């Protein structure tokens, strides 16, 4: 009702860091709130985090002579009464800019019931299996990311190479156009003269030039085809990465949920450390 | 890159084709001589002109056409794409093209690319940075040639003329004994003159004393023996860093007399010429009365699987830093098969209330698992738009942006940390957008209108002074509540008397209110200057405002000494990314200070060039490097030599690792020695300034000493020599570890922090010993590691001598140091352990085994590879404590079996206490440094919540006594009796 246990209050969370508060209130609608013990650990602070305007606003509850309130004078009996009153009515009177209510309270009981197989051996075995799945997914994601980086490097260097081939072809074609421009008059003059040795020499040079240009065109075409194939592989690897990320996120989230459920049972944290992976895993 | 015989095609200007054969080492002038000696036999030689009228042109592996005005350069270094050469008439300028080629080689990318790009912001940056370059040049050419001598040889002076008393007591009556060498003789005959002079003596007094004892308008100067360090500007002789370090370590200083005219002639003349590009209806924002509307049309490329993900959506917002100015708006119209939205998105923020540093952060996200209550949104690609351009105009009309991949581990959908701008790569998600047209150019109002708007809208003695001071002394990343913000903004007029509170008042102001922003603009315009280490707070991503950053830059210009600038250069470079433009006061200041000090220039260049591979800021850093190498004088050639040497080293390491990973150690040694003996490699490696220190000169390689270590990464143990005449006084040879494969930027940051902790501790009055040795990052997963001499890991110590008794380290130190040296060795070892324990606890360096921790001969110890500079290898914000093992305890206890029962134990604990309290007192600067290192791209920090682990370890949440008790219990739990 109006004045019950603060511990039993669902918006109460206990000793959670502001980092966890921000993680819980990330990308949530206006009015979302939770009450946590202050980081300073001074008794009676009870920082409240409401999300208005997209930002995790912080409002501090001053405690005095067995009363609570946002600012002097204190006119409320308890934190539960304060939270309920400002859920019922908006905060515009306290701060004219803060025109919002405390609509959606984060509750620890939903995660209490989402987790299944509550018994100790079941949660331990599920934690082990999900940790193995998470490690498999993480190693798969790391291999995929290194392959993606390697393929991106290959694509960049091959694009530079194909640009260099284009420039080489431009230079060769300009030179061959100049060759024809001079050789038209040169061959005409030597045809007027009546000799064929220089004519055949010039023709031999021209066909050698044409053979070289054809070879460079073939190499450029092969490089371009390889570039298209590598681009296809790059797109496929990007698609696999985008597919595999959400599953890794969900595995991590459910593994952490199982860890918190196990820890909220009075069992030994040393057993928790030994059981989980005793490894470089984040959590 | 052409070892075997080459058949170079010759592209004659009349149209001829001929294939000459030449060796890989031939020069361009020789090639041209042979080429016009062979074209005579073939036809069409009548039109052929003389060699001197023609030059070369080809294409390089970087896909550019270079017209080769430099003929002396050999064939191999040309780096042709294909073995072909074209002969054309010269059209460019000799010096301009040669300089552009050198600049391009130093940068790593051709200078022609920046002319190819036609962005008006880029072009204006390139045109207007030349004013700064010319001012720096004129400043260098002010006192000829002493000013140029000062530029090339910076006085290595500390910011504090006075000495801490713990080393001032090490002076004898306040007099420093210094050896003076005079080498002026027909032969290189060295004679020494020992001088005992006061600490406050200036170099002219030192030289007068040296002359007087030599028993004879000053024509001589004084140079450190064994290094390229000079004492030029008249400062107290104790202020110089080498001499103060000699005082600290008890080492005998050494100096030597060089003629002023000799060095002045030895300095080359520097010329700076303007490049080619040097010659080559609006209404205010506040008149607009409408909301901010933006349309999203389509995502051109999206790499999404049809089966796994059904719907994909793009999420937007308006940001000013990391804080959304208004609530985010989402689009959801089409599935992944046909991405096209065409939805006019509207933002609940008025146009006239748009801050000057407003942005637009987007992200294409894929909602997966729509079934069930929980909806999971995963981002596909992200992009940012700077709603205001460099001319103070709001973006209008149609726009398009390619989108970058999401960084590794960045879960949250929007990425406002990243740099504004499109992905230069074009096979990436392109998201065409739209911006409303207001029939005119939407310009931000000028400061006259800002001033007209401002000031027109408008314990506890008179104000709550104690709370104001408490918030001031609170660190920047602590929680600041809404009541505190309202109090700060209400008492803004009184905050001027506390200038240390400007960051908190800035966070207090509401950025989406033009009245509040105008009032804060006036306040900052009349704000008194503050400490430079506090003004560096206002350059982080949390303060994007132009006037905030201009005030911070003015404070840096007023109060930043050059040693502090060299300490904070990593961060002042890293906060160049957070700038929203190209040309701005921070980069103007940094370039002006990099073209008047060659050590600043050296590390400026190498830090900027360390990040060419990252495409995000590659263009800005390339343009900055172009301007620097344009106006850096003669140091460009030394930089080019360093780049050549490290290119050869990188290629060596690559070939060693990937082609022949399975190759055995001995055969890899044979390959290494062969390629080192190869002459072009040999010549490139000999004789260049070391990158870790521009003063240290690298000389003749010692192929017998060079090797590859047994570490899993195969690093290069490269042994040079010292070409200085008096190498014996400091060090005969230089050995350096070339590391290719591991990111040394975390180690760079940790060593910066360690050096700063020593500075803090010594200024406070403690004597804890650290070795912040040299580390440099020279690119991607490549860097240099300076070797410390006479060092051994405890694993080496245990192995040596035969050798598990933890008494092995103590026995080794006892054998190394005997007599009265033992007491000093044990004291140094204990002070080093105190520093190490405090530092590794505070920064959360990971597991230290025996093989990353070394003991010197004089008892000093130190730590090698930091790797992870915070506990985020496990988790952010029990955490990793410092470790102090049984051998350490035994040696600190001088071999007593009951280590905890001795007096030295509690002396060590008391030193740890004082050190921890000093660091906790100065944690604001450490927080600012770690927060300015957010844009590095290191895996660790990446938002703020990973910096917060330093707040956890330093216990900034608690009070002083509570934090001290917390450290005590941490130490006791750590050892747990061993």
């Amino acid at each position: 009702n109006n004045n019950m246990s603060l511990q039993d209050a669902e918006w109460y969370w206990g000793d959670i860091s502001r980092e966890e508060v921000n993680e819980k209130l990330r990308d949530t609608a206006d009015g979302t709130f939770l009450v946590r013990d202050a980081s300073t650990k001074m008794h009676g602070d009870y920082t409240l985090t409401l999300r208005k305007g997209g930002n995790n606003k912080l409002i501090k509850i001053f405690h005095r002579d067995g009363k609570y309130g946002f600012s002097d004078p204190l006119t409320f009996s308890s934190v539960v009464e304060l939270i309920n009153h400002y859920r019922n009515e908006s905060l515009a009177q306290y701060n004219p800019k803060l025109d919002v209510k405390l609509l959606y309270p984060v509750s620890k009981y939903q995660q209490d019931q989402v987790v299944k197989e509550d018994n100790i051996e079941a949660v331990g075995k599920k934690l082990h299996e999900y940790n193995t799945q998470f490690q498999e997914k993480s190693r798969e994601y790391d291999r995929l990311y290194e392959e993606y980086t390697r393929t991106s490097q290959e694509i960049q260097m091959k694009r530079t190479a194909i640009e260099a081939f284009n420039e080489t072809i431009k230079i060769f074609e300009e030179q061959c156009q100049t060759q024809e421009r001079y050789s038209k008059e040169y061959i005409e003059k030597f045809k007027r003269e009546g000799n064929e040795k220089e004519i055949q020499r010039i023709m031999h040079n021209y066909d050698k030039l044409k053979s070289r240009i054809s070879e460079i065109i073939d190499s450029r075409r092969r490089l371009e085809e390889d570039l298209k194939k590598q681009a296809a592989e790059y797109r496929e690897i990007d698609k696999r990465m985008n597919s595999i990320k959400p599953d890794l996120i969900q595995l991590r989230k459910t593994r952490d949920q199982y860890l918190m459920w196990l820890t909220q049972k009075g069992v030994r944290q040393k057993k928790l450390n030994e059981w989980l992976g005793n490894e470089n895993t984040e959590d | 890159l052409m070892p075997p015989r080459i058949l170079v095609e010759c592209l004659l200007p009349n149209g001829m084709i001929v294939t000459l054969e030449c060796l890989r080492e031939a020069t361009l002038i020789t090639i041209k001589h042979e080429l016009f000696k062979e074209a005579r036999k073939y036809p069409l030689h009548q039109l052929l002109q003389d060699e001197s009228s023609y030059i070369f042109v080809s294409v390089t592996q970087e896909a550019e056409r270079e017209e080769f005005f430099d003929e002396t350069r050999r064939l191999c270094d040309l780096r042709l794409f294909q073995p072909f050469l074209k002969v054309i008439e010269p059209v460019g300028n000799r010096e301009e093209k040669i300089l552009n080629r050198e600049i391009g080689f130093a940068i790593g990318m051709p200078v022609c690319e920046f002319d190819m790009v036609k962005d008006p912001e880029v072009q204006d940056f390139r045109r207007n940075i030349l004013n700064v370059c010319k001012e720096a040049v004129d400043l260098r050419d002010l006192n000829s040639p002493h000013s140029r001598a000062m530029y090339v040889y910076p006085p290595n002076v500390e910011s504090s003329p006075e000495l801490p008393k713990h080393i001032y007591n090490k002076l004898d009556k306040g007099q420093i004994i210094v050896v003076i060498w005079v080498i002026v003789s027909p032969n290189n005959d060295k004679q020494k003159y020992t001088l005992k002079i006061n600490h406050d003596c200036v170099p002219e007094q030192v030289i007068a004393e040296a002359i007087r004892k030599k028993t004879r308008q000053g024509k001589y100067i004084l140079k450190v023996c064994g290094c390229d360090e000079y004492f030029l500007e008249k400062y107290p002789l104790s202020q110089y860093k080498y001499i103060r370090s000699c005082i600290m370590l008890g080492r005998m200083p050494n100096l030597m007399l060089m003629a002023k005219e000799s060095l002045y002639s030895q300095l080359p003349m520097d010329c700076f010429t303007m490049p080619s590009y040097s010659r080559r209806s609006t209404k205010s924002l506040w008149v607009i009365n409408s909301a901010l509307r933006i349309k999203i049309l389509c995502a051109t490329y999206v790499n999404v699987n049809i089966r796994d993900i059904d719907k994909i959506y793009v999420r937007t917002g308006i940001y000013h830093g990391g804080e959304p100015l208004c609530d985010n708006v989402n689009t959801q119209r089409v599935p992944c098969s046909n991405p096209r939205w065409n939805e006019w998105l509207n933002y609940d923020i008025y146009i006239p209330d748009l801050p000057r540093a407003a942005r637009l952060c987007l992200s294409i996200c894929s909602v997966k698992g729509r079934k069930g209550a929980k909806e999971e949104h995963c981002p596909l690609a992200w992009g940012n738009i700077n709603l205001f351009d460099y001319t103070d105009t709001l973006v209008s009309g149609k726009m398009a942006l390619n989108l970058w991949p999401v960084p590794h581990g960045l879960e949250d959908l929007l990425n406002p940390i990243g740099v504004t701008g499109s992905n230069p790569n074009k096979e990436t998600p392109c998201l065409e957008l739209e911006f409303d047209w207001f029939s005119s150019v939407v310009k931000f109002p000028d400061m006259s209108v800002i001033e007209e708007h401002a000031n027109w809208s408008v314990e506890l003695r008179e104000n709550d002074k104690e709370q104001l001071k408490a918030i001031s002394t609170r660190d920047p990343l602590s929680e600041i509540t809404e009541q505190e913000k309202d109090f700060l903004w209400s008492h803004r007029h009184y905050c001027v008397t506390i200038p240390e509170i400007l960051p908190k008042l800035l966070l207090s102001v509401k950025w989406n209110s033009r009245d509040e922003v105008a009032q804060m603009y006036c306040l900052v315009k009349d704000w008194p200057p503050i400490k430079p280490e506090q003004a560096m707070e206002l350059l982080d991503c949390n303060y994007p405002d132009p006037m905030v950053r201009g005030f911070a830059v003015r404070c840096l210009e007023k109060y930043l000494t050059d040693d502090k600038l060299s300490q904070y250069l990593i961060q002042l470079v890293q906060v160049l990314k957070y700038e929203q433009y190209l040309d701005n006061l921070l980069v103007r200041f940094l370039l002006k200070k990099a073209l008047t000090n060659q050590r600043i220039g050296h590390f400026f260049f190498w830090h900027l060039k360390s990040e060419m591979h990252n495409k995000t800021v590659s263009q800005r850093f390339g343009l900055l490097l172009e301007s620097y190498c344009r106006a850096c004088g003669m140091y460009l050639k030394h930089l080019n030599r360093q780049v050549e040497a490290m290119e050869k080293l990188i290629n060596l390491t690559d070939i060693l690792k990937q082609e022949k990973k399975d190759e055995t150690q001995k055969v890899q040694m044979k390959f290494l020695v062969e390629q080192m003996r190869r002459p072009d490699f040999m010549d490139a490696l000999q004789g260049f300034l070391s990158p870790l220190n521009p003063a240290h000169q690298l000389g003749n390689l010692r192929l017998e000493e060079c090797r590859i270590m047994s570490s899993a990464k195969r690093p290069l143990w490269l042994n040079w020599e010292n070409p200085d005449i008096m190498s014996e006084l400091l060090f005969q040879n230089n050995e350096i570890i070339f590391k290719n494969g591991d990111d040394l930027r975390q180690d760079m940051l940790t060593l910066q922090i360690i050096r700063i902790m020593e500075n803090i501790w010594q200024n406070q009055g403690l004597d804890l010993r650290m070795l912040p040795y040299g580390c440099l990052s020279i690119g991607d997963c490549v860097g240099l590691i300076e070797v410390v001499r006479n060092s051994h890991t405890i694993m080496q110590i245990q192995c040596k001598g035969g050798g598990f008794n933890s008494h092995t380290l103590h026995q080794w130190l006892k054998d190394k140091n005997k007599g009265e040296i033992y007491d000093a060795a044990i004291d140094l070892f204990t002070r080093s352990c105190a520093g190490y324990c405090v530092a590794t606890f505070i920064l959360g360096i990971g597991d230290r085994h025996n093989s990353n921790i070394m003991v010197k001969d004089d008892g000093q110890l130190f730590h090698i590879d930091f790797g992870h500079f915070l506990d985020h290898k496990k988790k952010k914000f029990e955490r990793v404590p410092f470790v102090l093992t049984q051998d350490f305890l035994i040696v600190i206890s001088k071999g007593a079996q009951e280590c905890t029962k001795t007096r030295e134990f509690e002396r060590f604990q008391e030193m740890c206490y004082k050190a921890y309290l000093a660091i906790r007192q100065h944690a604001n600067l450490f927080i600012n440094l770690f927060s300015m290192m957010l844009g590095s791209g290191m895996p660790e920090l990446q938002s703020f919540d990973d910096i917060a682990y330093i707040r956890k370890t330093l216990a900034l949440d608690k009070t002083e006594q509570e934090a001290l008790e917390y450290f005590m219990k941490q130490m006791n739990d750590a050892r747990h009796g061993g």
